[PDB]
């Protein structure tokens, strides 16, 4: 099989500014009939690839100039001549010149926006949950920039790590920010026995963390 | 020109499913159709691809006996049939076009496990206020979310879901003014495919 290759494995770039995306193919990828099969692909958030580059150069419907593709043999180049937040995802090269067809190991785009702070919120169990037997207590660290963040838990003054459930989203292109959400699961027991429910952020935009509180007995 | 697949399919260990892949009525006729997949977190694999007119088909040799391919020339449809499913099969399936688009892809689930109904709760907050849905213990995935039918879309953010530990779980928040909430009304709308379920939460303060 034909290894792809690409590098780098990940790209941070500025909102116009420009970006070259590197693939190279253990065999060439000029074929037989003189033709030479390579595909460029993007996969942004939560969605299918998508074709943006077929046969080296040629550029898919509705994608946009600043995309430019080029390359011959066993080295291929995408170009975005000044990058745009809709532009963000993983890129995949594909080749078509050899059996079975393959795809590049991926690099991912992230967009740079000046650093923002997450915006907190905790959430105790709803009364359906505590009626159902059940509790959970959520927590939402909304449009922060970088991505490194800690979500710490404090239950009456202590740590508590254990039925914490992290989730985290890829940066949005409608504002180039990340999002994540915490959940604590207890027993509507092990919740009744406290009182204090701390959610803690710990970012690099302040000195130091973002403290999100309530009193289960208010 | 687009490609639409079949929905979501969760199938027990051992036996076998067939996707199915519609476009419109000119370009599958004349273009290939080829089959992708994707596992959670992970890179592309060709699995392989069928010819339009003649019905000839090319398959990746780690495929050979777990995919067959097919097309119906009549209603512009490619299908995937794969066999004796392990938990290795679960992924994202692809199909796509030589000649540019890419379906949405079909997720299969491969699990002993059995069918359960997700729990829906609205989460009440203690410039704008954040509202929540917390979406506790299903199977299998996915599961739709949309806020107030979808006249609410602009300041949602809704979270991947996390195995812990038959059963999967998701939450997501709505940020709105403190004048819209709750002088008007803001409902959560929740559907689960395989449990036939589709839930509407009013969030109350
Ligand atoms: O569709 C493919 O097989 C394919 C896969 C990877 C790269 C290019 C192609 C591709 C071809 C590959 C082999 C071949 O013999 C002919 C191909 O034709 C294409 C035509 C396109 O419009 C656009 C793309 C192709």
């Amino acid at each position: 099989d034909v290894v792809m290759t690409q590098t780098p494995l990940t790209l941070s770039i500025t909102i116009g500014q420009p970006v070259s995306i590197s693939c190279k193919s253990s065999q060439s990828l000029f074929a037989s009939d003189g033709r030479t099969y390579l595909n460029w692909l993007l996969q942004r958030p939560g969605q299918s690839p998508e074709r943006l580059i077929y046969l080296v150069s040629n550029l898919d419907s509705g994608v946009l100039d600043r995309f430019t593709g080029s390359g011959s043999g066993t080295d291929f180049t995408l170009k975005i001549s000044r990058v745009e937040a809709e532009d963000l995802g993983v890129y995949y090269c594909w080749q078509g010149t050899h059996f079975p067809q393959t795809f590049g190991g991926g690099t991912k785009l992230e967009i740079k926006r000046a650093d923002a702070a997450p915006t907190v919120s905790i959430f105790p169990p709803s009364s359906e949950q505590l009626t159902s037997g059940g509790a959970s207590v959520v927590c939402f660290l909304n449009n922060f920039y970088p991505k490194d963040i800690n979500v710490k838990w404090k239950i009456d003054g202590s740590e508590r790590q254990n039925g914490v459930l992290n989730s985290w989203t890829d940066q949005d292109s409608k504002d180039s920010t990340y999002s994540m959400s915490s959940t604590l699961t207890l027993t509507k027991d092990e919740y009744e026995r406290h009182n204090s429910y701390t959610c803690e952020a710990t970012h690099k935009t302040s000195t130091s963390p973002i403290v999100k509180s309530f009193n289960r007995n208010e | 020109v687009q490609l639409q697949q079949s929905g979501p399919e969760l199938v027990k260990p051992g036996a076998s499913v067939k996707m199915s892949c519609k476009a419109s009525g000119y370009t599958f006729s004349t273009s290939v159709i080829h089959w992708v997949k994707q596992k959670p977190g992970q890179g592309l694999e060709w699995i392989g691809y069928i010819f339009p007119y003649n019905y000839g088909t090319q398959y990746n040799e780690e495929f050979r006996g777990k995919a067959t391919l097919t097309s119906d020339k009549s209603s512009n449809t490619a299908y995937m049939e794969l066999s004796s499913l392990t938990s290795e099969d679960s992924a994202v399936y692809y199909c796509a076009s030589r000649s540019g688009p890419w379906g949405q892809g079909t997720t299969l689930t491969v699990s002993s496990a059995k069918t359960t109904a997700p729990s829906v709760y609205p989460l009440a907050p203690v410039s704008s206020v954040t509202l929540g849905c917390l979406v506790k213990g299903y199977f299998p995935e996915p599961v739709t979310l949309t806020w107030n039918s979808g006249s609410l879309s602009s300041g949602v953010h809704t979270f991947p879901a996390v195995l812990q530990s038959d059963l999967y779980t998701l939450s997501s928040s709505v940020t709105v003014t403190s004048s819209t909430w709750p002088s008007q009304s803001i409902t959560c709308n929740v559907a689960h495919p395989a449990s036939s379920t589709k839930v509407d939460k009013k969030i109350e303060p």
